[PDB]
């Protein structure tokens, strides 16, 4: 699996694949990894599917009550819930979560949560098993505060390389864009990026 | 409610535009609608006393509309719009309604104009009886003399 | 379906010799079924026959025949409903002797079987029979009974209208047009607002009685 | 202890409400003929003491100028049962 | 005889304790009026600003339970916050465990059951708030269900709450006599607000400010409140009609 | 602490438990309800009343489904029925659909719900639900049966019964109208007629709620293609259907 | 009992029943020294004439009065007046 | 009748016991809270009942998290117990969401707790009013929490005996500034109305304690105003009432 | 019958709203509606005058339908 999020001037764009391998048999190849735990904070799954999904439901539950009583969550606030649940179950559950959201105060932000439960703010994050192959490409062609169009192509190009080198990543490349402009889903068929 | 800044501000501006009243009045001949908008803001305030003070500025200005024998059609419309909006409670407009009637008497305006404007005044004060009553009977008595002829 | 649409045939129709003949043998067609849902139709069937006039003998004769089959193997409710109709038919046919005899007979047995709001009707019939025999002593006595029974809340608008109608008419004979007039207003409204299907005619009669009261006064 | 029409401040809304029952049928019982109701009679005043329930009574005696009475608390209570009835 | 002190029945077949809960909602003097539109449900409610030292924006009686369900609360403000918190907790629970946002009908019933359990405990006193839930569901359309401190709820064409709410009921009833349908047909949510305010003004015989009102509007799949500027536009439009 | 664990039910000195007498009073402040058992069905009926005329009574339910072939109807307090019917549904599923994998018998279910009442007269912080329920049903082991659940926590089988504040009137009406053999159609006509004398509201099908546990319906079962399996014996009648039966009295 | 600003309406009529150097600064202070009934407004007037007597004045000064409204209020904290009316 | 507990309820829609507990707060020390544009300036009267006492060592001011000052009046132990509970709550929030707890959020949690004890007969109603607020990313806030469990936003609040003097002059303060005053200015205005509220406590003599949380003075952290600046305010207030 | 009215006032949708009424208290409702009409300066009884009056002097009990969930 390959997941990333990258910040950009107007917000944050999210990128994922939709292949999920159990063994060599792909259980489903149209399966969306991009998860809504809040209207303007979404997340990306990797690792064992159940364990990440379970926590994401628990975080959606907890952030609903947070929004209705205590004001809205920031990208930071969401990331900590993920962190603290992974921390109590760092011996039992393994989850890779990239948490990305757009606030209007601090703009788009990326926090990543490894398997142990730690949170780290980064301008871009990559996680999974296919994203270890694209690390050097990602740091080198990453520009801070690119255009929306350049960020979309940027993640497309990185994940085409991820799919080139990982058999656990594939399917279509799905993207969610979190911005002030709204929440825009994009989708990329494999012919489109096997060239790009 | 929890702020007293609107009370202070309506008094300040009424002062300023009552010393700019001659500048406004001269502009009134160039564009009566331009002149009138200066004053309207004042009465969109929530202070009924300072709205009353600034309704005096309007009554003065609308002599020009009254005097003319085609601009009083807009006076009839303004009365209708002011009363319905909020009434600027219901104190401010009582003095306004009253002071149009005296003007119609000294201008010597035609029977037809006197009829229609006063007809608009009674359409509006119909269901109201917050103090309109007092004016309202004399206002209809003006129609009556015309309708005898 | 079969007996319901055959009464549509009957209701159409006009007062005809075939219609007359048909109905005392339509209770033979009714029994042919042997079903217990005859009850629901058998009341409406008779109601249709009453509505247009179909000769003195036949309308009483039909209704009498049904009553026999409403105790043959059927409910006490069905029987008693038809007795209320039989009694009204006799009154119109201007037999007051046959009307009174039946009325005295009905009402006493259903005090062992009292649960009935259908004796309210029987009281109002009883008042009308006495009034036309021209005794107002016992027309008043039954009418008083009927008012008491309708004080308890189960009564239709029709039922309250009938009570108002006789009460008004009694007081006119007592030479008081104040209390009569008060009932004719509420009686009148009942008929005016109850949709016309025989109500247009009674509403007309009540309006005249409202007006009569004010001439005397 | 007489005072002006408006001699309790803030409870002015209660003076207006009082005169509806008292002074409007007093001058003209005739405006209630049109209406058709039983003539307005009877008023109860109650409050926490010190609000001039009685101060109001002295105002509505003075302003109207009608015949006025007035009763001591317990000085129209006698030592004879039914002699204290006869007086009232 | 303690049948007024603990939650046990009297020989009148009534729980007095429970009746006293209804007599607290009329003491804070908040009136509400709620009508079902054609794409919205609108609820307008009084905001009492007593002093110059209260900040009116934090004065609330509209709690936003879920994304789509506002709740307006009539009666004491301590009990209001406890109820709002509970209602929210259960709704989030429902989304979590059944995988979709809680309907209004079912939310009314869930709070009704806990309020009944609070009239079944003799050491937990019921909450004395009457709760109105406004929504537009896509399974029931525009909806109002009003729950009470006893544990009774029923659906409503429109509803009112407060001490003078009998006066409001009359106006609304006439409005539904004429239309002969159980909701107002008007496709603009804004003009359903204007109608709602008209019926409130008739009932209470008082004209309103923007800070005398606090308005919540449930449109299709979102619940929001109007800010104080936006409320004034609606009150300006009352005159335009 | 919270030392309420002492019962709030106590014997009275002339015998009889005072708390449930008080709850029985609450049944006679509630609406009226009745059940007539036919030999080919059951009809149950109740009256609908509202707190506002702006309240809908098309969203008001006082007849509830416990299991598909078994319905309940109450007289008493609304709140007390509302929680308790949920508990009746719950215990049918935990103890006979997780153990015997099917919907419980009518006899069986009625007994279990009386246990729930019985522990609401035991211990502090509880008091009995002040309703009587009629539980009409059909099972495949005892046939049709009609029951009355008491706030005592006792039950009795009946042939026709009433509950509510107008119960005495209703059962005396039904005394003459019940026969050994009945039609379901006649049962409906008696049910609406009996309830006409005990309802002070309208007598339209809008405000009279009617439901039969008559013959089963396999087109409301939600699937087809097992003949063997049978559908809901319950059928709630909507308002127009109830009006047709009012004309058929 | 007089409202928050029903106390104020008595304050304007009872200050014309006394002498003053000028006092039109009631509005905040009386509102927030609430507790009074209508009879206690005229005891604030009399108590401002006791603070006057200390200073040796024959006028009510607002320096006299606003120590008065503070003092009349405090002695009235002695017992409630709790009543439940129909 | 109708005060024997708090599961009694009256036909008056009042709970009597809870109204009675507000009278304990009326017997407390005077305490004020001024909501400023950029913060809040709290001040509390600390009586000198003897020269035996040690000045500015008995705090009625306990900080919660780092940016929420809490100061109270009424029964001093009960309010310290209330603030102990809310310090645990502040920590839990910081645990779970890795951020300091907001002012509206802190208010809600305290309000449920005080609201709970006026329903249970196993736990005794509160007899405290607390005035608490601070600066978080959602602005400055000021909240007053009744023992009945009610709160609101405030442009000015007070509780204690000498709230009569304090409350009035806050109506003039809003009327001075209908867009509020500076954090700097509010130091000398929080001091000034404890000295005017020392006329409901003029039997005794007192020590002024002042604390603030404002963005522009301390950076949105709650700190104590101490040294020469505390003494500058005391010199200001001292002149006003003389 | 005693008083005049406008045909907008209903007498018969006021029976259900309160059941615990004595007749002197129905003489009170109507007499107070002729007081409320007079604050308008109306001499016919409106439903504004009659329902405003109805609400007061009819107090709230433990028997009435103001509180109802016993159905
Ligand atoms: N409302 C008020 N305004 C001015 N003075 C007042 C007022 N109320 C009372 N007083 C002063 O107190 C005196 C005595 O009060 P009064 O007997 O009028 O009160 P009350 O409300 O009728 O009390 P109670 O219910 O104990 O009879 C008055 O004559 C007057 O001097
Ligand atoms: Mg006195």
């Amino acid at each position: 699996t390959s997941i990333m999020a990258v910040t950009f001037k107007d917000g944050v764009i999210l990128g994922a694949d939709s292949r999920t391998t159990t063994g060599a048999y792909i259980a489903n190849r149209v399966t969306d990894k991009l998860t809504r735990v809040h209207d303007k904070i979404w997340c990306c799954r990797s690792g064992s599917a159940a364990d990440t999904q379970a926590i994401a439901d628990i975080v959606q539950y907890h952030l609903e009550l947070y929004t209705s009583q205590y004001g809205t969550p920031s990208t930071e606030t969401a990331a900590s819930v993920f962190k603290e649940l992974c921390y109590e179950n760092k011996d039992n559950l393994t989850a890779g979560i990239i948490v990305a959201g757009y606030d209007d105060k601090n703009k788009g932000e990326v926090y990543t949560i490894p398997l142990g439960g730690s949170v780290h703010k980064l301008p871009y994050a990559i996680a999974g098993s296919g994203s270890t192959f694209i690390y050097g490409y990602c740091d080198k062609n990453f520009r801070e505060n690119m255009s929306k169009e350049e960020t979309v192509d940027f993640i497309k190009h990185s994940l085409s390389q991820a799919i080139k080198w990982d058999g656990s990543s594939g399917g279509v490349i799905r993207m969610v864009v979190l911005t002030a402009a709204g929440v825009e889903r994009l989708i990329f068929y494999p012919d489109e990026y096997e060239q790009l | 409610m929890s702020r007293d800044a609107p009370i202070k501000a309506d008094k300040d501006y009424s002062q300023i535009l009552k010393e700019e009243f001659p500048k406004i009045d001269s502009l009134a001949q160039n564009d009566c609608n331009s002149a009138l908008d200066q004053l309207l803001v004042l009465e969109k305030k929530t202070r009924q006393a300072s709205d009353l003070a600034s309704s005096k500025e309007v009554l003065a200005k609308i002599v020009d509309l009254l005097a003319s024998r085609n601009k009083w059609d807009d006076l009839n419309e303004q009365l209708t719009l002011l009363s319905k909006k909020h009434g600027q409670l219901k104190l401010s407009i009582q003095y306004m309604i009253q002071k149009v009637m005296e003007y119609l008497k000294s201008s010597k305006s035609l029977d037809l104009n006197t009829r229609i404007s006063v007809i608009e005044t009674i359409r509006v004060v119909t269901e109201n009886k917050i103090f309109v009553e007092v004016e309202r009977a004399r206002v209809t008595k003006d129609l009556v003399e015309i309708k005898k002829e | 379906t079969s007996i319901l649409e055959l009464g549509q045939l009957y209701v159409t129709m006009g007062a005809k010799d075939k219609l007359r003949e048909f109905i005392p043998h339509s209770t033979e067609y009714m029994m042919q079924f042997a079903k217990s849902k005859t009850v629901k139709v058998l009341k409406t069937l008779i109601e249709k026959f009453e509505q247009v006039p179909d000769s003195l003998d036949d309308q009483i004769f039909v209704c009498e025949k049904s009553i026999e089959f409403a105790k043959r193997e059927k409910r006490v409710f069905l029987k008693h409903s038809l007795s209320i109709k039989l009694a009204t038919l006799h009154y119109q046919k201007k037999q007051y002797k046959d009307s009174l005899a039946l009325i005295n007979d009905l009402l006493r047995e259903f005090k062992k079987l009292d649960d009935k709001p259908s004796l309210v009707d029987v009281h109002l019939l009883e008042s009308k029979v006495y009034h036309k025999l021209r005794n107002l002593a016992k027309s008043k006595a039954s009418l008083t009974a009927a008012r008491t029974a309708a004080n308890s809340i189960y009564c239709p608008t029709q039922t309250v209208a009938e009570l108002d109608l006789m009460s008004g008419i009694l007081h006119c004979e007592d030479k008081d047009y104040k209390t009569a007039f008060s009932y004719f207003f509420e009686s009148f409204e009942s008929y005016h607002n109850l949709t016309t299907h025989n109500s247009y005619e009674k509403a007309c009669q009540v309006l005249k009685y409202m007006l009569l009261s004010k001439i005397m006064l | 202890g007489e005072i002006t029409f408006d001699g309790i401040g803030g409870l002015t809304e209660q003076i207006r409400e009082l005169r509806e029952v008292i002074e409007l049928p007093l001058k003209n019982p005739e405006i209630f003929q049109r209406v058709g109701i039983k003539p307005p009679k009877g008023v109860l005043l109650y409050g926490p003491p010190g609000t001039g329930k009685t101060l109001l009574a002295k105002a509505v005696a003075a302003t109207i100028g009608a015949n006025f009475i007035f009763s001591p608390a317990s000085g129209i209570v006698d030592k004879y049962i039914g002699e204290s009835a006869r007086i009232i | 005889g303690y049948d007024r002190h603990i939650t046990i029945f009297s020989p009148e077949g009534r729980l007095y304790q429970v009746e006293y809960a209804f007599k607290a909602t009329n003491q804070t003097n908040i009136n509400s009026l709620a009508v079902r539109g054609k794409d919205c449900t609108v609820v307008i409610s009084q905001k009492k600003v007593p002093d110059k030292l209260l900040d009116p924006t934090t004065v609330s009686y509209i709690f936003c339970i879920s994304r789509t369900i506002g709740m307006v609360v009539n009666g004491p403000i301590p009990d209001a916050r406890n109820a709002a918190l509970r209602a929210k907790a259960e709704a989030a629970e429902f989304r979590y465990k059944y995988g979709y946002d809680m309907p209004c009908d079912v939310l009314a019933k869930r709070m009704a059951n806990l309020s009944q359990i609070y009239t079944q405990r003799a050491y937990m006193r019921p909450l004395g708030v009457i709760l109105t839930f406004v929504s537009v569901d896509e399974e029931l359309g525009p909806s109002i269900y009003k729950t009470d401190p006893a544990g009774y709820y029923v659906g409503y064409k429109a509803t009112a709450t407060g001490p003078k709410q009998q006066e409001i009921t009359t106006n609304l009833e006439n409005h539904f006599k004429k239309s002969k349908i159980d909701h107002i047909n008007e496709e603009s949510w804004e003009k359903v607000v204007e109608f709602a305010i008209t019926h409130m003004i008739d009932a209470l015989g008082t004209e309103f400010s923007k800070n005398d009102l606090e308005v919540g509007v449930a449109t299709k799949d979102k619940f929001f409140t109007l800010s104080a500027e936006n409320i004034e536009e609606r009150l300006v439009a009352i005159a335009e009609q | 602490t919270d030392r309420y664990s002492f019962s709030l039910t106590t014997f009275s000195p002339s015998g009889k438990l005072g708390q449930i007498d008080y709850a029985l009073t609450a049944v006679k402040q509630g609406v009226t309800s009745l059940g007539i058992k036919a030999t080919n069905g059951v009809v149950i009926a109740t009256e609908k009343k509202s707190s506002s005329p702006l309240a809908m009574s098309e969203t008001l339910s006082k007849v509830s489904l416990l299991t598909p072939d078994i319905g309940a109807v109450y007289s008493g307090m609304g709140p007390d029925y509302r929680v308790l019917v949920d508990k009746s549904r719950k215990v049918a599923h935990t103890s006979y659909k997780r153990i015997y994998g099917e919907y419980p018998p009518t006899k069986l279910l009625v007994s279990e719900v009386a246990k729930i009442m019985q522990e609401a007269t035991q211990s502090g912080g509880v008091r009995p639900f002040g309703v009587s329920l009629l539980i009409a049903g059909h099972d495949e082991f005892n046939g049709f049966s009609l029951y009355q659940v008491d706030p005592s926590g006792s039950y009795f089988p009946w042939k026709a019964t009433a509950i509510g504040k107008g119960s005495v009137a209703a059962k005396t009406f039904l005394e003459k109208r019940w026969n050994d053999e009945l039609e379901l159609e006649d049962a409906i006509h008696i049910a609406l007629l009996t309830l006409k004398e005990s309802v002070e509201g309208e007598f339209n099908g809008d405000t009279i709620e009617l439901a039969i546990i008559g013959d089963e319906n396999p087109d409301l079962l939600g699937y087809t293609g097992i003949p063997t399996d049978k559908g809901p014996r319950f059928r709630k009648l909507t308002s127009q259907e109830i009006n047709d039966r009012l004309e058929a009295l | 009992l007089p409202n928050e600003a029903g106390r104020l309406e008595i304050f304007k009529i009872h200050t014309a029943k006394v002498k003053k150097t000028g006092e039109f600064d009631f509005e905040a202070a009386v509102k927030m020294s609430d507790g009074f009934n209508g009879a206690d407004i005229r005891n604030c007037a009399t108590e401002a004439g006791f603070f006057a007597i200390r200073d040796d004045r024959d006028h009510i000064n607002p320096d006299d009065l606003m120590k008065a409204v503070r003092k009349v209020a405090e002695v009235k904290k002695l017992e409630g007046t709790i009543e439940y009316q129909k | 009748g109708y005060d024997l507990s708090n599961s009694v309820f009256s036909p008056d829609g009042r709970n009597f016991q809870v109204e009675y507990a507000v009278k304990a707060v009326e017997n407390g020390t005077t305490s004020i809270g001024i909501k400023c544009n950029d913060g809040v300036v709290f001040a509390v009267e600390k009586l000198i009942t003897s020269k035996l006492l040690v000045p500015q060592k008995n705090v009625k001011i306990q900080v919660v998290d780092r940016h929420i000052g809490c100061v109270y009046s009424g029964l001093i132990p009960d309010g310290r117990h209330l603030v102990n509970r809310g310090r645990e709550e502040a920590a839990s929030f910081k645990k779970l969401y890795k951020t300091p707890i907001p002012i509206p959020a802190f208010a809600d949690r305290l309000g449920q707790y005080v609201q709970a004890h006026t329903l249970y007969n196993s736990v005794r109603p509160f007899g405290v009013s607390t005035i608490f607020g601070g600066v978080d990313k959602n602005g400055a806030h000021l909240y007053m929490l009744e023992p009945s469990g009610s709160y609101w936003g405030y442009k000015g609040a007070a509780t204690g005996k000498g709230r009569q003097s304090a409350k009035a002059e806050l109506e003039k303060l809003v009327d001075h500034h209908p867009e509020g005053l500076s954090a700097r200015e509010a130091v000398k205005q929080a001091a000034k109305i404890i000295y005017l509220a020392h006329e409901d406590n003029k039997e005794k003599d007192f020590e002024l304690e002042i604390s603030w949380c404002s963005l522009s003075e301390t950076n949105g952290l709650h700190k104590f105003v101490k040294g020469d600046l505390l003494q500058e305010a005391i010199d200001f207030a001292q002149k006003e009432i003389n | 019958s005693k008083m005049s009215l406008a045909p907008e006032a209903d007498l018969d949708s006021l029976i259900i709203r309160n059941d615990s009424l004595s007749g002197a208290v129905i003489a009170a409702i109507m007499q107070e509606a002729g007081l409320r009409a007079v604050r308008k300066n109306r001499y016919v009884i409106l439903q504004s005058d009659l329902e405003e009056a109805y609400a007061t002097q009819v107090k709230t009990d433990n028997t009435v339908d103001k509180f109802d969930f016993y159905k």
